[PDB]
């Protein structure tokens, strides 16, 4: 797939992603908060089309993600991230995707997530966070 | 070195 690196940012504004329901994650791109203005991050695409589009619009900054979890499986022959939830501090947003395959969860106790890095396939091979104070 | 660095987790998903 193709890697990308977002880098780090001040806060988190807007994601918008894509899934289906039989595969896995595609599309991944977010607005970030750069020093009280908005920053518009590049957007990571999947090689393929047929998903379905999301936006999750954070009230920033009085909310903000505390816990990020989903779900990693094998879909043709190759290892991606099937589904993806979002919780903050007033609402979950999720799951999108297949909940089916091994577990994954990152809640936070004291910290802020600030900006992201992966790879996109055919679907979203894998993806880390960027933490902070 | 003149590159200022942050925590990172993960990843998740496929290897390497
Ligand atoms: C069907 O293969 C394409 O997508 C898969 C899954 O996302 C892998 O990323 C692979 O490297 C890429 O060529």
């Amino acid at each position: 797939g193709k890697a990308f690196d977002d880098g780090a940012f001040t806060g988190i504004r807007e994601i918008n992603l894509s899934y289906n329901k039989e595969t896995a994650i595609g599309d991944f791109q977010v607005v970030y908060d750069l020093n009280g203005s908005p920053y518009v991050g590049q957007n990571h695409s999947s090689f393929i089309s047929g998903f379905t589009p999301v936006k999750i619009s954070l009230d920033f900054p009085s909310e903000y993600i505390t816990e990020v979890s989903g779900y990693t499986g094998n879909v043709s022959g190759y290892v991606v991230v099937r589904s993806l939830t979002f919780k903050t501090n007033k609402k979950t947003y999720g799951p999108y995707g297949v909940t089916s395959g091994t577990p994954f969860n990152l809640p936070i106790e004291n910290g802020l997530i600030v900006g992201f890095k992966g790879s996109i396939g055919y679907w979203m091979d894998y993806f880390s966070m960027y933490l902070s104070l | 070195s003149g590159k200022s660095q942050t925590v990172i987790v993960g990843p998740w998903g496929a290897k390497v």
